[PDB]
Protein backbone atom coordinates (compact mmCIF):
# COMPACT_ATOMS: atom_id res chain seq x y z
CA UNK A 1 0.00 0.00 0.00
CA UNK A 2 2.71 2.74 0.05
CA UNK A 3 4.12 3.61 -3.41
CA UNK A 4 7.45 2.11 -4.65
CA UNK A 5 9.86 2.18 -7.89
CA UNK A 6 -15.06 -1.24 -29.81
CA UNK A 7 -18.52 -3.22 -29.99
CA UNK A 8 -19.13 -3.64 -26.65
CA UNK A 9 -20.27 -7.58 -25.24
CA UNK A 10 -22.43 -8.92 -22.16
CA UNK A 11 -21.40 -8.30 -18.84
CA UNK A 12 -20.43 -12.29 -18.17
CA UNK A 13 -21.39 -12.00 -14.20
CA UNK B 1 -14.20 -32.09 -3.26
CA UNK B 2 -17.49 -30.17 -4.85
CA UNK B 3 -17.61 -27.80 -1.67
CA UNK B 4 -13.61 -27.38 -1.16
CA UNK B 5 -13.05 -27.29 -5.43
CA UNK B 6 -15.67 -23.80 -5.14
CA UNK B 7 -14.44 -22.78 -2.38
CA UNK B 8 -10.41 -22.66 -3.48
CA UNK B 9 -12.16 -20.99 -6.89
CA UNK B 10 -14.36 -17.97 -4.65
CA UNK B 11 -10.57 -18.05 -2.99
CA UNK B 12 -8.81 -17.58 -6.76
CA UNK B 13 -11.15 -15.00 -7.37
CA UNK B 14 -10.35 -12.97 -5.06
CA UNK B 15 -6.64 -13.17 -5.35
CA UNK B 16 -7.78 -12.60 -9.07
CA UNK B 17 -5.72 -15.59 -10.03
CA UNK B 18 -7.83 -17.11 -12.55
CA UNK B 19 -6.33 -19.73 -14.22
CA UNK B 20 -6.53 -21.54 -10.78
CA UNK B 21 -9.74 -20.26 -10.96
CA UNK B 22 -10.85 -22.20 -13.98
CA UNK B 23 -9.13 -25.01 -12.92
CA UNK B 24 -11.50 -25.57 -10.03
CA UNK B 25 -14.75 -24.97 -11.78
CA UNK B 26 -13.45 -27.32 -14.45
CA UNK B 27 -13.16 -30.37 -11.52
CA UNK B 28 -16.56 -29.50 -10.63
CA UNK B 29 -18.28 -29.36 -14.07
CA UNK B 30 -16.38 -32.97 -14.98
CA UNK B 31 -17.89 -34.38 -11.48
CA UNK B 32 -21.32 -34.86 -13.61
CA UNK B 33 -23.46 -33.05 -11.84
CA UNK B 34 -25.60 -29.99 -12.79
CA UNK B 35 -23.69 -26.81 -11.68
CA UNK B 36 -26.01 -24.42 -9.24
CA UNK B 37 -26.50 -21.08 -10.36
CA UNK B 38 -23.54 -19.70 -8.40
CA UNK B 39 -21.01 -22.46 -9.80
CA UNK B 40 -22.29 -22.01 -13.18
CA UNK B 41 -21.24 -18.57 -12.61
CA UNK B 42 -17.96 -18.87 -11.34
CA UNK B 43 -17.00 -21.17 -14.59
CA UNK B 44 -18.33 -18.45 -16.27
CA UNK B 45 -16.37 -15.75 -14.74
CA UNK B 46 -13.45 -17.97 -14.31
CA UNK B 47 -13.27 -18.42 -18.62
CA UNK B 48 -14.15 -15.26 -19.39
CA UNK B 49 -11.17 -13.80 -17.33
CA UNK B 50 -8.94 -16.74 -18.46
CA UNK B 51 -9.81 -16.19 -22.32
CA UNK B 52 -10.34 -12.78 -21.70
CA UNK B 53 -6.45 -12.24 -20.73
CA UNK B 54 -5.59 -13.88 -24.17
CA UNK B 55 -8.02 -11.93 -26.70
CA UNK B 56 -6.59 -9.08 -25.16
CA UNK B 57 -2.29 -9.97 -26.10
CA UNK B 58 -4.02 -11.35 -29.19
CA UNK B 59 -5.83 -7.61 -30.24
CA UNK B 60 -2.73 -5.60 -29.17
CA UNK B 61 -0.49 -7.98 -30.99
CA UNK B 62 -2.42 -8.31 -34.19
CA UNK B 63 -3.04 -4.88 -33.66
CA UNK B 64 0.99 -4.51 -34.10
CA UNK B 65 1.23 -7.30 -36.97
CA UNK B 66 -1.12 -4.73 -39.50
CA UNK B 67 1.08 -1.85 -37.99
CA UNK B 68 3.94 -3.10 -39.20
CA UNK B 69 2.39 -3.90 -42.91
CA UNK B 70 6.10 -2.73 -44.47
CA UNK B 71 8.50 -3.62 -41.90
CA UNK B 72 9.47 -7.33 -42.54
CA UNK B 73 11.51 -8.78 -39.78
CA UNK B 74 8.82 -6.76 -37.08
CA UNK B 75 5.97 -8.07 -38.80
CA UNK B 76 7.30 -11.94 -38.36
CA UNK B 77 8.03 -11.32 -34.98
CA UNK B 78 4.65 -9.65 -34.23
CA UNK B 79 3.27 -12.51 -36.17
CA UNK B 80 4.81 -15.63 -34.44
CA UNK B 81 3.94 -14.02 -31.19
CA UNK B 82 0.38 -14.01 -32.23
CA UNK B 83 0.27 -16.89 -33.43
CA UNK B 84 1.27 -18.41 -30.27
CA UNK B 85 -1.08 -16.40 -28.27
CA UNK B 86 -3.70 -17.71 -30.76
CA UNK B 87 -3.05 -21.38 -29.80
CA UNK B 88 -3.29 -20.57 -26.21
CA UNK B 89 -6.68 -18.90 -26.89
CA UNK B 90 -8.15 -21.80 -28.61
CA UNK B 91 -7.26 -24.41 -26.48
CA UNK B 92 -8.84 -22.21 -23.68
CA UNK B 93 -11.97 -22.31 -25.84
CA UNK B 94 -11.74 -25.95 -26.87
CA UNK B 95 -11.51 -26.74 -23.26
CA UNK B 96 -14.77 -24.74 -22.31
CA UNK B 97 -16.72 -26.07 -25.52
CA UNK B 98 -16.52 -29.40 -24.58
CA UNK B 99 -17.17 -29.27 -20.61
CA UNK B 100 -20.13 -27.50 -22.59
CA UNK B 101 -21.08 -30.22 -24.87
CA UNK B 102 -19.66 -33.13 -22.40
CA UNK B 103 -21.31 -31.61 -19.02
CA UNK B 104 -22.95 -28.01 -18.63
CA UNK B 105 -25.66 -28.12 -21.75
CA UNK B 106 -25.83 -31.77 -21.70
CA UNK B 107 -27.59 -31.61 -17.94
CA UNK B 108 -29.47 -27.77 -18.11
CA UNK B 109 -32.34 -29.17 -16.73
CA UNK B 110 -33.90 -25.76 -17.15
CA UNK B 111 -34.71 -23.32 -19.93
CA UNK B 112 -32.44 -20.59 -18.10
CA UNK B 113 -29.38 -22.82 -18.00
CA UNK B 114 -30.36 -24.15 -21.55
CA UNK B 115 -29.91 -20.77 -22.84
CA UNK B 116 -27.29 -19.85 -20.14
CA UNK B 117 -24.83 -22.80 -21.61
CA UNK B 118 -25.58 -21.97 -25.64
CA UNK B 119 -24.73 -18.33 -25.56
CA UNK B 120 -21.63 -19.17 -23.66
CA UNK B 121 -21.22 -22.08 -26.82
CA UNK B 122 -21.71 -19.46 -29.48
CA UNK B 123 -19.67 -16.93 -27.26
CA UNK B 124 -16.70 -19.41 -27.37
CA UNK B 125 -16.58 -20.10 -30.93
CA UNK B 126 -17.11 -16.39 -32.07
CA UNK B 127 -13.78 -16.16 -30.04
CA UNK B 128 -12.48 -19.09 -32.48
CA UNK B 129 -14.11 -17.15 -34.95
CA UNK B 130 -12.37 -14.04 -34.35
CA UNK B 131 -8.86 -15.27 -34.78
CA UNK B 132 -9.55 -18.06 -37.41
CA UNK B 133 -8.46 -17.81 -40.68
CA UNK B 134 -10.36 -18.73 -44.28
CA UNK B 135 -10.26 -22.57 -44.20
CA UNK B 136 -11.08 -23.70 -40.71
CA UNK B 137 -13.08 -20.54 -40.00
CA UNK B 138 -16.11 -20.69 -42.38
CA UNK B 139 -17.23 -23.93 -39.87
CA UNK B 140 -16.30 -21.94 -36.98
CA UNK B 141 -18.36 -19.19 -37.49
CA UNK B 142 -21.26 -21.56 -38.30
CA UNK B 143 -21.16 -23.28 -34.87
CA UNK B 144 -20.91 -20.42 -33.09
CA UNK B 145 -24.09 -19.12 -35.32
CA UNK B 146 -26.08 -22.11 -35.08
CA UNK B 147 -25.15 -21.83 -31.42
CA UNK B 148 -26.54 -18.31 -30.83
CA UNK B 149 -29.49 -19.31 -33.17
CA UNK B 150 -31.27 -22.18 -31.01
CA UNK B 151 -30.39 -20.12 -27.85
CA UNK B 152 -32.26 -17.29 -29.35
CA UNK B 153 -35.70 -18.77 -29.82
CA UNK B 154 -35.37 -20.50 -26.42
CA UNK B 155 -34.97 -17.08 -25.19
CA UNK B 156 -37.57 -15.44 -26.79
CA UNK B 157 -39.76 -18.63 -26.27
CA UNK B 158 -38.77 -18.76 -22.25
CA UNK B 159 -38.14 -15.48 -20.66
CA UNK B 160 -39.00 -11.41 -20.84
CA UNK B 161 -37.47 -9.11 -22.88
CA UNK B 162 -35.88 -7.56 -20.00
CA UNK B 163 -34.69 -10.79 -18.65
CA UNK B 164 -30.34 -10.30 -17.92
CA UNK B 165 -29.73 -13.40 -19.81
CA UNK B 166 -32.16 -13.08 -22.77
CA UNK B 167 -30.60 -9.54 -23.48
CA UNK B 168 -27.44 -10.72 -23.34
CA UNK B 169 -27.45 -13.12 -25.54
CA UNK B 170 -29.21 -10.34 -27.91
CA UNK B 171 -26.28 -8.26 -27.36
CA UNK B 172 -23.84 -10.96 -28.21
CA UNK B 173 -25.66 -12.29 -31.20
CA UNK B 174 -25.86 -8.34 -32.59
CA UNK B 175 -21.95 -8.48 -31.85
CA UNK B 176 -21.54 -11.76 -34.08
CA UNK B 177 -23.38 -10.13 -36.51
CA UNK B 178 -21.98 -7.14 -36.50
CA UNK B 179 -17.87 -8.42 -35.94
CA UNK B 180 -17.78 -12.10 -37.16
CA UNK B 181 -19.49 -12.18 -40.28
CA UNK B 182 -20.27 -8.43 -40.81
CA UNK B 183 -24.00 -8.15 -41.38
CA UNK B 184 -24.46 -4.37 -39.68
CA UNK B 185 -28.18 -4.57 -40.86
CA UNK B 186 -28.92 -7.72 -39.32
CA UNK B 187 -26.61 -6.88 -36.16
CA UNK B 188 -28.58 -3.44 -35.82
CA UNK B 189 -31.80 -4.95 -36.29
CA UNK B 190 -31.30 -7.44 -33.89
CA UNK B 191 -29.81 -5.09 -31.47
CA UNK B 192 -32.61 -2.62 -32.05
CA UNK B 193 -35.47 -5.04 -31.49
CA UNK B 194 -33.83 -6.34 -28.25
CA UNK B 195 -33.67 -2.83 -27.34
CA UNK B 196 -37.25 -1.39 -28.33
CA UNK B 197 -38.98 -4.79 -27.18
CA UNK B 198 -37.45 -4.35 -23.17
CA UNK B 199 -37.41 -0.89 -22.95
CA UNK B 200 -41.27 -0.81 -23.63
CA UNK B 201 -41.48 -3.01 -20.62
CA UNK B 202 -39.31 -1.56 -18.16
CA UNK B 203 -41.95 -2.11 -15.58
CA UNK B 204 -41.10 -6.05 -15.98
CA UNK B 205 -37.59 -5.56 -14.34
CA UNK B 206 -37.35 -7.39 -10.71
CA UNK B 207 -35.30 -6.09 -7.86
CA UNK B 208 -33.04 -9.00 -8.14
CA UNK B 209 -32.95 -8.05 -12.97
CA UNK B 210 -32.67 -4.03 -12.83
CA UNK B 211 -29.23 -3.16 -12.92
CA UNK B 212 -28.40 -6.42 -15.22
CA UNK B 213 -31.11 -6.00 -17.94
CA UNK B 214 -30.45 -1.57 -17.69
CA UNK B 215 -26.55 -2.59 -18.10
CA UNK B 216 -26.93 -4.79 -21.12
CA UNK B 217 -29.80 -2.54 -22.36
CA UNK B 218 -27.52 0.53 -21.81
CA UNK B 219 -24.46 -2.12 -23.68
CA UNK B 220 -27.14 -2.45 -26.51
CA UNK B 221 -27.94 0.95 -27.11
CA UNK B 222 -24.46 2.08 -27.47
CA UNK B 223 -22.90 -0.49 -29.65
CA UNK B 224 -26.16 1.29 -31.82
CA UNK B 225 -24.86 4.35 -31.83
CA UNK B 226 -21.14 3.10 -32.44
CA UNK B 227 -23.12 0.95 -35.56
CA UNK C 1 19.67 -13.88 -30.43
CA UNK C 2 19.59 -10.84 -28.57
CA UNK C 3 17.85 -7.74 -30.14
CA UNK C 4 15.25 -10.55 -30.86
CA UNK C 5 14.63 -11.03 -27.49
CA UNK C 6 14.65 -7.91 -26.32
CA UNK C 7 12.20 -7.29 -29.27
CA UNK C 8 9.96 -10.06 -28.13
CA UNK C 9 10.44 -8.58 -24.59
CA UNK C 10 8.96 -5.27 -25.88
CA UNK C 11 5.94 -7.49 -27.77
CA UNK C 12 5.14 -9.62 -24.70
CA UNK C 13 5.17 -6.09 -22.72
CA UNK C 14 3.08 -4.60 -24.70
CA UNK C 15 0.93 -7.76 -24.75
CA UNK C 16 1.03 -7.69 -20.96
CA UNK C 17 2.35 -11.11 -21.09
CA UNK C 18 5.42 -10.86 -18.50
CA UNK C 19 5.83 -14.33 -18.14
CA UNK C 20 6.84 -14.25 -21.47
CA UNK C 21 8.48 -10.92 -21.38
CA UNK C 22 10.69 -12.07 -18.04
CA UNK C 23 11.57 -15.32 -19.90
CA UNK C 24 12.89 -13.57 -22.65
CA UNK C 25 15.11 -10.84 -20.24
CA UNK C 26 16.40 -13.89 -17.81
CA UNK C 27 17.68 -15.65 -20.94
CA UNK C 28 19.10 -12.63 -22.23
CA UNK C 29 20.39 -11.38 -18.81
CA UNK C 30 21.90 -15.52 -18.85
CA UNK C 31 24.12 -14.49 -21.80
CA UNK C 32 26.93 -13.23 -19.70
CA UNK C 33 27.03 -9.65 -21.43
CA UNK C 34 26.56 -6.50 -18.94
CA UNK C 35 22.57 -4.91 -19.72
CA UNK C 36 21.69 -2.04 -21.46
CA UNK C 37 19.93 0.43 -19.63
CA UNK C 38 17.20 -0.85 -21.74
CA UNK C 39 17.67 -3.95 -20.95
CA UNK C 40 17.98 -3.59 -17.60
CA UNK C 41 14.41 -1.72 -17.44
CA UNK C 42 13.01 -4.15 -19.17
CA UNK C 43 14.43 -6.85 -16.59
CA UNK C 44 12.80 -4.94 -14.08
CA UNK C 45 9.28 -4.34 -15.31
CA UNK C 46 8.57 -7.77 -16.50
CA UNK C 47 9.55 -9.52 -13.22
CA UNK C 48 7.95 -6.39 -10.65
CA UNK C 49 4.74 -7.56 -12.73
CA UNK C 50 5.57 -11.37 -12.73
CA UNK C 51 6.18 -10.60 -8.84
CA UNK C 52 3.75 -7.79 -8.64
CA UNK C 53 0.76 -10.32 -9.14
CA UNK C 54 1.77 -12.54 -6.35
CA UNK C 55 2.61 -9.67 -3.71
CA UNK C 56 -1.06 -8.30 -4.63
CA UNK C 57 -3.15 -11.85 -4.62
CA UNK C 58 -1.01 -12.43 -1.42
CA UNK C 59 -2.28 -9.81 0.42
CA UNK C 60 -5.92 -10.49 -0.12
CA UNK C 61 -5.57 -14.54 0.82
CA UNK C 62 -3.72 -13.10 3.38
CA UNK C 63 -6.27 -10.89 5.05
CA UNK C 64 -8.67 -13.48 3.92
CA UNK C 65 -7.02 -15.79 6.07
CA UNK C 66 -6.73 -13.34 8.77
CA UNK C 67 -10.73 -12.04 8.80
CA UNK C 68 -11.23 -15.86 9.61
CA UNK C 69 -9.74 -16.86 12.86
CA UNK C 70 -13.91 -20.44 10.99
CA UNK C 71 -11.13 -23.43 11.27
CA UNK C 72 -11.55 -25.83 7.77
CA UNK C 73 -12.03 -22.37 5.81
CA UNK C 74 -9.08 -20.58 7.60
CA UNK C 75 -7.00 -23.58 6.48
CA UNK C 76 -7.96 -23.72 2.71
CA UNK C 77 -6.82 -19.83 2.75
CA UNK C 78 -3.93 -21.07 4.78
CA UNK C 79 -2.59 -23.25 2.55
CA UNK C 80 -3.49 -21.14 -0.52
CA UNK C 81 -2.12 -18.16 0.88
CA UNK C 82 1.09 -20.46 1.23
CA UNK C 83 1.21 -22.18 -2.37
CA UNK C 84 1.45 -18.40 -3.66
CA UNK C 85 3.79 -17.94 -1.64
CA UNK C 86 5.85 -20.42 -2.65
CA UNK C 87 5.46 -19.11 -6.23
CA UNK C 88 6.67 -15.53 -4.62
CA UNK C 89 10.05 -16.59 -3.42
CA UNK C 90 10.41 -19.03 -6.22
CA UNK C 91 10.18 -15.53 -8.33
CA UNK C 92 12.14 -13.70 -5.82
CA UNK C 93 14.62 -16.20 -5.75
CA UNK C 94 15.10 -16.28 -10.00
CA UNK C 95 15.70 -12.68 -9.74
CA UNK C 96 18.25 -12.55 -6.28
CA UNK C 97 19.97 -15.36 -8.43
CA UNK C 98 20.23 -12.99 -11.80
CA UNK C 99 21.34 -10.74 -9.45
CA UNK C 100 24.30 -12.64 -7.78
CA UNK C 101 25.72 -14.22 -10.80
CA UNK C 102 25.73 -12.07 -13.93
CA UNK C 103 24.19 -8.46 -12.70
CA UNK C 104 26.11 -7.20 -9.75
CA UNK C 105 29.31 -8.50 -11.03
CA UNK C 106 28.78 -7.09 -14.68
CA UNK C 107 27.90 -4.07 -12.57
CA UNK C 108 31.12 -1.52 -13.94
CA UNK C 109 29.23 1.75 -13.64
CA UNK C 110 28.03 3.12 -9.82
CA UNK C 111 24.72 3.22 -11.19
CA UNK C 112 24.73 0.22 -12.25
CA UNK C 113 26.15 -1.30 -9.13
CA UNK C 114 23.41 0.42 -7.43
CA UNK C 115 20.61 -0.06 -9.83
CA UNK C 116 21.15 -3.48 -8.73
CA UNK C 117 21.70 -3.11 -5.08
CA UNK C 118 18.65 -1.32 -4.71
CA UNK C 119 16.59 -4.35 -6.94
CA UNK C 120 18.57 -6.70 -4.79
CA UNK C 121 17.05 -4.84 -1.78
CA UNK C 122 13.52 -4.42 -3.28
CA UNK C 123 13.35 -8.82 -3.71
CA UNK C 124 14.34 -9.55 -0.27
CA UNK C 125 12.10 -7.13 0.78
CA UNK C 126 9.28 -8.79 -1.26
CA UNK C 127 10.41 -12.01 0.91
CA UNK C 128 10.19 -10.60 4.03
CA UNK C 129 6.73 -9.60 3.12
CA UNK C 130 5.84 -13.24 3.38
CA UNK C 131 9.24 -14.08 5.98
CA UNK C 132 7.12 -15.33 8.86
CA UNK C 133 8.58 -16.76 11.86
CA UNK C 134 12.39 -17.46 12.78
CA UNK C 135 12.74 -16.98 8.97
CA UNK C 136 11.88 -12.67 8.70
CA UNK C 137 15.43 -11.87 10.30
CA UNK C 138 17.87 -12.71 8.30
CA UNK C 139 15.35 -11.65 5.18
CA UNK C 140 14.84 -8.13 5.92
CA UNK C 141 19.09 -7.81 7.09
CA UNK C 142 19.69 -8.51 3.38
CA UNK C 143 17.22 -6.19 2.29
CA UNK C 144 18.57 -3.60 4.47
CA UNK C 145 21.79 -4.47 3.86
CA UNK C 146 21.36 -4.16 0.10
CA UNK C 147 19.63 -0.74 0.35
CA UNK C 148 21.80 0.26 2.72
CA UNK C 149 24.87 -0.59 0.69
CA UNK C 150 22.93 1.12 -2.57
CA UNK C 151 22.67 4.46 -0.47
CA UNK C 152 25.92 5.12 0.40
CA UNK C 153 27.41 4.48 -3.06
CA UNK C 154 24.98 6.67 -4.24
CA UNK C 155 24.90 9.30 -1.73
CA UNK C 156 29.13 9.50 -2.84
CA UNK C 157 28.58 8.93 -6.15
CA UNK C 158 25.11 10.18 -8.28
CA UNK C 159 23.10 13.82 -7.80
CA UNK C 160 20.22 13.83 -5.77
CA UNK C 161 18.19 14.19 -8.79
CA UNK C 162 19.12 10.99 -10.53
CA UNK C 163 16.57 8.51 -10.72
CA UNK C 164 17.63 5.76 -10.04
CA UNK C 165 19.49 7.53 -6.49
CA UNK C 166 15.76 9.00 -6.37
CA UNK C 167 14.48 5.25 -6.68
CA UNK C 168 16.39 4.04 -4.29
CA UNK C 169 15.74 6.45 -1.46
CA UNK C 170 11.77 5.82 -2.34
CA UNK C 171 12.17 2.01 -1.49
CA UNK C 172 14.64 2.49 1.27
CA UNK C 173 12.12 4.17 3.05
CA UNK C 174 8.76 2.23 1.91
CA UNK C 175 11.52 -0.66 3.39
CA UNK C 176 11.23 1.71 6.77
CA UNK C 177 7.81 2.57 7.01
CA UNK C 178 6.09 -0.97 5.97
CA UNK C 179 9.19 -3.60 6.48
CA UNK C 180 11.10 -2.19 10.00
CA UNK C 181 8.18 -0.05 10.98
CA UNK C 182 9.68 3.25 11.04
CA UNK C 183 8.00 5.82 10.13
CA UNK C 184 9.84 8.76 11.48
CA UNK C 185 13.09 7.10 9.86
CA UNK C 186 10.77 6.20 6.30
CA UNK C 187 10.25 9.99 6.58
CA UNK C 188 13.21 11.42 7.29
CA UNK C 189 14.93 9.82 4.56
CA UNK C 190 11.94 10.40 1.81
CA UNK C 191 11.78 13.88 3.06
CA UNK C 192 15.48 14.51 2.82
CA UNK C 193 15.83 12.88 -0.69
CA UNK C 194 12.90 14.96 -2.17
CA UNK C 195 14.38 18.69 -0.35
CA UNK C 196 18.00 17.76 -1.86
CA UNK C 197 16.73 17.44 -5.50
CA UNK C 198 14.92 19.98 -5.09
CA UNK C 199 17.62 22.27 -4.48
CA UNK C 200 19.59 20.97 -7.32
CA UNK C 201 16.39 21.25 -9.43
CA UNK C 202 16.24 12.61 -15.88
CA UNK C 203 12.61 14.81 -15.40
CA UNK C 204 10.38 12.34 -16.86
CA UNK C 205 11.97 9.59 -14.81
CA UNK C 206 12.89 11.36 -11.54
CA UNK C 207 9.83 13.43 -11.50
CA UNK C 208 7.36 10.84 -10.63
CA UNK C 209 10.12 9.75 -8.13
CA UNK C 210 9.49 13.20 -6.26
CA UNK C 211 5.94 12.58 -7.29
CA UNK C 212 5.71 8.85 -5.39
CA UNK C 213 8.51 10.40 -2.61
CA UNK C 214 6.00 13.22 -1.72
CA UNK C 215 2.44 11.39 -2.01
CA UNK C 216 3.84 8.80 0.28
CA UNK C 217 5.14 11.84 2.60
CA UNK C 218 1.71 13.65 2.92
CA UNK C 219 -0.30 10.00 3.22
CA UNK C 220 2.42 9.51 6.21
CA UNK C 221 2.23 12.73 7.71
Amino acid sequence: RSKSAKALSFDNR
Amino acid sequence: DKNELVQKAKLAEQAERYDDMAACMKSVTEQGAELSNEERNLLSVAYKNVVGARRSSWRVVSSIEQKTEGAEKKQQMAREYREKIETELRDICNDVLSLLEKFLIPNASQAESKVFYLKMKGDYYRYLAEVAAGDDKKGIVDQSQQAYQEAFEISKKEMQPTHPIRLGLALNFSVFYYEILNSPEKACSLAKTAFDEAIAELDTLSEESYKDSTLIMQLLRDNLTLW
